[PDB]
RNA sequence: UGCACUGCGUAG
RNA sequence: CUACGCAGUG
RNA sequence: UGCACUGCGUAG
RNA sequence: CUACGCAGUG
């Protein structure tokens, strides 16, 4: 029968299942089960859980037991195993010591350690000078890293004498530096990890070192009390008056960071106001049982509850549609989009979803190789730092955030700060960390689901600094055509056809897939967000130094990753994830999507047997992938180039910030050479801590039909000017709901309706070529309603109700 | 020693007034059932209890029998003892 | 159809209720919002009519 | 049952309409009376709900 | 095959079907078809109608074509034959003349005259002295009388020279006396009717003479213009001022009547005010197209429309019933009783139903024999005239009618008039006719049908005079137990059982029947109402003279039969029927019901073959019935007694004012010796001009079950004190609707609800013994609701919710 | 000759004002379509036309096109010519 | 806002 | 028995 | 009452 | 090209 083995030799290499006192199952089996998870085949995981009293068989009778969102209690079950894992780690260290004492040089593999922690392998061990033994633990520890956080192995470290039974350790409330504790934990657990570990990322040599140190800090921080982390503040004298001002920050990932320009003007006033130190100091203590998140303070005497008003209904358009034969009984086209009202507890409830963000430790070698590969997808673009006068702001009448929203909009602050002041603030952010407060606001929009949606309005200072830092690269990405990232590419004037042709480019046996990210903005691991930030900042090689880039990363983390959240007059500490109001929201998520795809491909290739592979080139590629993953430190540029070319040839991706359309080779995916939907599910399981349902994922066998859905648009192949082209059309229900229901009564009727219905007709024209007659009739209904509105209002306006104007919008002339 | 303290702990050890949000009566009995309770290693004595509508709910009214008639969540404001 | 116009009637009833300062009372607003959301998401006509009748009774009470 | 409470709702709606001086207008009163009488004599629940919705819309218009 | 024959001889007698150039059908066939009408067997009638171009075969494809209410157009079809009938009459006279010239003595039968009017019989003719021939035409004319009005034979008399083609006769608008025209019509048509005919009933020898003259006047009046009939008025000088006052009346039945005390005080003031002369003279001309009824004038500048408010709903009782398990889905007990609101045109629309009253001429010999038989049912009672101080008025706070309602209630006028004044008014009514105005008022009550109901409030003077005239007899009837009329007999304390036992008395093979009168109050022929009035007034042999009784009948006719009707500020002329606000409404209708039953029995007995009857006694009874019907003038008291005894033995009737429960012999009804449902249907067809549906009629085979329905109550046989008794119970829906819905909000809640629910529980207690469990649970629900109301209000009151109080109400102790 | 006249004919030959109730427009065209009409062998010229709500309906408004917008029945008041 | 019948409840 | 109120029946 | 992309309409 | 407003997408 099949057991998981991590093998390396000339003939074959990889971590996969093979046909080949001691316990029935080994640690490699557990790692494989938790890293290659398929609900259809969970026999090994179920037997391991049952045998060691993690849970009972009845637990598996319940459906969706594996899902974290549907069944969070699973997190408890896995935790029941964590202690065992911890023990194994300790034993591993002992084993290593013995080898060092015995002058033994060898490689330790997960498949040679039983679940009781005992090591039963004495092969590949070569005698050397006593005291000179140097074991290799890269593969073992790297593969075991993801399991440690999922099972919460180090929980015992939070108890006195590292015993779960005995009480918790009562750390000093004022203590914030745990550097010695981090060194002690690393020495006890990862003693033989030869790579240097820096608890404080301020002393990291490069971006890869920062990722390594942050990965270790993620695991080490779970032990320390939550109150210790956060902004560090001091009481100082300014102008003969006392002020409490932030002078540092404690990051769960980056350790302790101290501002370089601490001392005891408009720039200073904004720095103080944006700082949550004063607000928290002047705020009353708060205990909110409505959420599991940390509560800091309350700035208001009374709590505030916000409600979502119901949508307005347009009787003229609904009556017109009814008279023309729509909304009948049994009709295919129906109203499924509405404005869903919410109670006063909705907003906070939405914040509660941040509970799905969990401390996740990534396979550091895998993450390093994946980031190196991902950097290739962003090589064409150019980036750097720009001055204040080179910054473009689309809208100056937007909210400036808290507390800046009280006094005015973003225009007020942009006008108040001169270019020199903005440059001074940016330079200050290159030397110091400025914590900020982000407000949570309910968004009023159409939806087909009753769930409320929240957006994070960040402070003005963070937006300004991130703009000056990133706008060059962001504009470079948006102006590029034919790349994997398709931000800035219009679907009109044949853009959809161009993108689809680009995706299909040179695939031997093409099929299409598309997947979804459950709770993407909330459940995203902090490590992946830091990796995306580093990828975006890697364009600053010349214009910024190592210290400047690190301080910019720290500012982003303190303003995006674990900032202070303002909700209904109360302050909370965001566990993690990504804010939707960031200057780099779309692009960071695109980087995350590319990283997940590359990780899935890497897992698929290594999980293959290798011996069965009948292609010499693919076997050599797998062997070199394992070499560059678990055996070689320095980045191999040649192999990175080769793997990027391989992925581009057999894995063509179109990514827009959450949505991915992938063209992949039939035979390679069937043989496991290329990632499939199951690989993405496993990756999202052991990395993103979320279960991906096959219902939300789609696979298209035939290219002529096109992608099932992309950006809420479906695709049709239609005949235009003797040439067949791909044309996007929306769901008729969405357009009809937009027409019938409106945000406010101001836009209920009048001239302003003409523009709205013209835009809706522009969007809905492609439905005319759909085989269904009602879909086509939707566009004619919209045109006739535009005619009727013009008549009620009463030559150029003719073009609005003549279909040639909408014909022109989808032709490749422009 | 260093003079640096975490921000989060400042309200905990220095806030004179405490506000607690109670979603249901079960958390009410668990956390602050009586007129005086213990939280953050400090004793807090209740001063006011309002409802979601900003009405002055009395201590006697809070009970299992009358819980359905209360506009939850309940905001309880207390002062440090 | 009766389902679509029932949904529209529920939407307008919730709008007028909100304009009647019903949102001042937390529990009444919660009940009205729940009823309206269920009506919109309802797939059975009879349940939609029952919920619309309940919401209309809420309005008629005041 | 839904039929009986629908009938009762129709009766009370007609009562409040009459108290709203709706009877001053001849045609509106005729329509309301016809709808109410049909609701009372109706044997199909869906038609009763449709007529109740129509009468409630009549009330909501003013 | 079977043809209708009117036969008389020693062996057999009667008008029935027998197995026995010239046309296929004779006049006897038409008379039989129109007098014995069965929708199942209408072949002869259909063939007669089609052959003579009255209508087409397609007319018979339409259902309910025969029904007058559903298809009034049938009246037109029959009219197409009337002219033909008229011709026959003329020819008949000619034939008679010939016989008188030929010295021929014989009996003319309907079966010897073809539908072309030719007489082809020369048998039974015996030669005598020339010029001395005296034909017998009693049977012929008497049997043909009903057809004349239905077919409107004399319509040609309304045209110049008695030709339909030529224009109508333009009579002088001021002309009101048509005595000469009546004599001329009688001489031309009924020349050989030996009995003296008085166009003016003032000169009628007795009640039978009045009936005969009124029957002829009914036919003769259709020719004369409608405007001629009505009150006769004169302009006179009183106190040196001019007044228009009524001094006579023209009755379609009684001819011209002139007041005896015409001259040119409180009594005089009321006589003037009640008189419609002043109101009509001061009223503007009115033309109302909303109805086919005659419009007199409008007393108001603007027309008035009255609406029926909706019923109030009792939320407490409905909620209580719902909580206790009632009004569930599929439950047998449901709410089917409500208050149905009506528009502003409802009241007048109800008045439009008076269109169903038609001029009906009755078989005078049959009516005379039937009234003689009916008088036997009222022999036990005693009646007469009483003084003012002997009059009992139940409620003095009721409406006094128009115009008396303006100034006060009935109490005001009763107090104003002393006993001497009331006696003077009554004596005046014995010498003069006082026309009055009756108001039509919508009644607010529970019903299971959407139709509005109207009541006729008569003037105070008419009520007072009719009370003084009839109250003695009316109270005598109400105080009699064990009689056919069961007015005044309580259903409680075993009264229901006593009545049911009385009905079943001595029936050989008993079955039960019950029938309904469609549009009874509106479609009742005027002749039957006059007959009922004469039957009621026959108790005045000693206290009133012939003139006094005739003038009282004329006053009743001018105040009840064809009075002036006030509707929404407009005056109209009532075509006929009965008013519901009369002092003798219930008793006159009981007389009408008994008359209809006796007529049905007579028709059933005579319609039998006679030869097939194997009983000598029944054959002799039929022969003597024919003798006393169409051959003997003077009333045969012995045969009337024998026939009354026969009906009582084989036809037991329980009559309450519309509702009849009949116990009848099985074999006699099967053999045609006793009337069946079909006989009642035929009688209602050719006399009442309405079609009786078998759905509204019920027949009970078994006596143990009891009558299906009587006074809206059903019957159960239940065990009480070792004795089985008959117990009445109502429909649960009616009681539940009464409990849930109330007239006004004043009785919505409070102490007054206790009495209402106690009465409802008293009515609904019998449902406890019903086999259905919900029916019994209704009473317990009512008792529990009474308990809850008493609790909300908060020893003797215990009896209200204890079931012993309701037990006692249905036991024969009291 | 006798001095006695039927009551019903008194308003017919002596009423100065005539009121006609019109249930529908068909009877309107049949009976009194124009401003002047003939009834009871007399010529009547219209003075006013009100609706069921007692509103002054004008002659022009009465038509087949606008009939559904009228509160029938229509009360037309005319004077003897 | 009608004519009768019946049965209840409160004062005498 | 009388006065008042209520309920049912035609 | 957030960060980006795209497309329209009105003035220059 | 710029200013304002609108619509769709994540
Ligand atoms: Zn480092
Ligand atoms: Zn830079
Ligand atoms: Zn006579
Ligand atoms: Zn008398």
């Amino acid at each position: 029968v099949y057991r998981a083995f991590d093998i390396y030799n000339d003939k074959v290499a990889g971590f996969a299942k093979f046909l080949k006192r001691l316990t029935k199952y080994t640690m490699a089996d557990l790692v494989y089960a938790l890293r290659h998870f398929d609900e259809g085949n969970c026999d090994t995981l179920k037997e391991i859980l049952v045998t060691y009293n993690c849970c009972d068989d009845d637990y598996f009778n319940k459906k969706d037991w594996y899902d974290f969102v549907e069944n969070p209690d699973i997190l408890r079950v896995y935790a029941n195993l964590g202690e065992r894992v911890r023990q194994a780690l300790l034993k591993t260290v002992q084993f290593c010591d013995a080898m060092r004492n015995a002058g033994i040089v060898g490689v330790l593999t997960l498949d040679n350690q039983d679940l009781n922690g005992n090591w039963y392998d004495f092969g590949d061990f070569i005698q050397t000078t006593p005291g000179s033994g140097v074991p290799v633990v890269d593969s073992y520890y790297s593969l075991l890293m993801p399991i440690l956080t999922l099972t919460r192995a180090l929980t015992a470290e939070s108890h006195v004498d590292t015993d779960l039974t005995k009480p918790y350790i009562k750390w000093d409330l004022l203590k914030y530096d745990f550097t010695e504790e981090r060194l002690k934990l690393f020495d006890r657990y990862f003693k033989y990890w030869d790579q240097t570990y820096h608890p404080n990322c301020v002393n990291c040599l490069d971006d890869r070192c920062i990722l390594h140190c942050a990965n270790f800090n993620v695991l080490f921080s779970t032990v320390f009390p939550p109150t210790s982390f956060g902004p560090l503040v001091r009481k100082i004298f300014v102008d003969g008056v006392p002020f409490v001002v932030s002078t540092g920050y404690h990051f769960r990932e980056l350790g302790v960071v101290h501002n370089q320009d601490v001392n005891l003007s408009f720039k200073e006033l904004l720095v103080y106001a944006a700082d949550p130190a004063m607000h928290a100091a002047s705020g009353n203590l708060l205990l909110d049982k409505r959420t599991t998140c940390f509560s800091v303070a309350a700035l208001t005497n009374n709590v505030a509850f916000q409600t979502v008003k119901p949508g307005n209904f347009n009787k003229d358009f609904y009556d017109f549609a009814v008279s023309k034969g729509f909304f009948k009984e049994g009709s295919s086209v129906e109203l499924k989009h509405f404005f869903f009202a919410q109670d006063g507890n909705a907003a906070i409830s939405d914040y509660d979803y941040y509970r799905y963000n969990l401390p996740t430790m990534c396979d550091i070698r895998q993450l390093l190789f994946v980031v190196e590969v991902v950097d290739k997808y962003f090589d064409c673009y150019d980036g750097g730092c720009i001055n204040a006068n080179q910054v473009i702001v689309n809208n100056l009448d937007k909210s400036a955030g808290f507390p800046f929203n009280k006094w005015g909009k973003a225009r007020l602050y942009y006008d108040s700060m001169s270019y020199e002041d903005q440059d001074a603030l940016f330079a200050y952010t290159k030397r110091n960390v400025i914590p900020t407060i982000t407000q949570m606001n309910l968004k009023y929009a159409i939806s087909a689901k009753n769930r409320a949606r929240t957006v994070a309005g960040v402070s003005i200072c963070s937006t300004m600094t991130n703009r000056q830092f990133h706008q060059k690269l962001l504009k470079s990405i948006a102006a590029t055509r034919g790349a994997t990232v398709v931000i800035g590419t219009s679907k009109f004037y044949g853009g959809w056809h161009n993108m689809l042709k680009t995706v299909y480019s040179d695939v031997e046996n093409p099929h299409l897939m598309g997947w979804d990210y459950p709770k993407c903005d909330r459940a995203m691991p902090n490590m992946l967000r830091i990796m995306a930030s580093l990828v975006l900042a890697r364009k600053h090689t010349t214009c910024c130094s190592l210290s400047h880039r690190f301080y910019r990363l720290a500012n982003e983390c303190a303003q995006v990753l674990s900032e202070m959240v303002m909700c209904g007059g109360s302050l909370y500490v965001k566990p993690g994830g990504t804010s939707s109001g960031d200057a780099t929201t779309a692009y960071a998520n695109s980087v995350f999507n590319i990283c997940q795809a590359v990780t899935a491909n890497v897992n698929a290739l290594l999980s293959t047997d290798g011996n069965k592979i009948a292609d010499k080139y693919v076997r050599n590629l797998q062997h070199r992938l394992y070499e560059c993953l678990y055996r070689n430190r320095d980045v191999d540029t040649d192999f990175v180039n080769e793997f990027y070319a391989y992925l581009r040839k057999h894995f063509s991706m179109m990514i827009l910030s959450d949505d991915a359309v992938v063209c992949f080779n039939s035979t390679y995916a069937s043989q496991g050479l290329v990632a499939s939907i199951k690989n993405f599910k496993s990756v999202l399981y052991y990395q993103n801590n979320v279960f991906m349902s096959e219902a939300k994922c789609w696979t298209e066998t035939d290219l002529t039909k096109g992608p099932h859905e992309f950006c809420s648009q479906h695709t049709m192949l239609v005949k235009q000017g003797d040439d067949y082209v791909y044309l996007p059309y929306p769901d008729p229900s969405r357009i009809l709901g937009a027409g019938c229901f409106v945000d406010d009564i101001v836009k209920t009727d009048g001239t302003l309706m003409i523009e709205r219905f013209v835009s809706l007709a522009i969007d809905a024209y492609p439905l005319t070529k759909h085989p269904n007659q009602e879909y086509a009739d939707v566009f004619h209904l919209y045109l006739q309603y535009i005619r009727k509105l013009h008549d009620e209002l009463t030559d150029n306006t003719s073009r609005y109700w003549e279909p040639e104007f909408y014909e022109a919008m989808y032709t490749p002339h422009t | 020693r260093d003079g640096c303290v975490p921000l989060n702990i400042i309200p905990l050890t220095t806030a004179a007034k405490l506000m607690v949000v109670i979603p249901d009566y079960n958390t009410y009995k668990n956390t602050c059932d009586g007129t005086t309770f213990t939280y953050a290693s400090a004793l807090w004595e209740i001063q006011q209890v309002v409802d979601a509508d900003s009405k002055i709910v009395q201590l006697s009214e809070i009970s299992m029998d009358n819980s359905p008639n209360l506009a939850w969540p309940l905001i309880v404001t207390a002062l440090r003892a | 159809s009766k389902m679509s116009d029932v949904k529209c009637t529920s939407v307008v009833l919730l709008s007028v209720l909100q304009q009647l300062r019903v949102e001042s009372s937390s529990k009444l607003w919660a009940q009205c919002v729940q009823l309206h959301n269920d009506i919109l998401l309802a797939k059975d006509t009879t349940e939609a009519f029952e919920k619309m009748v309940s919401l209309l009774s809420v309005l008629l009470s005041m």
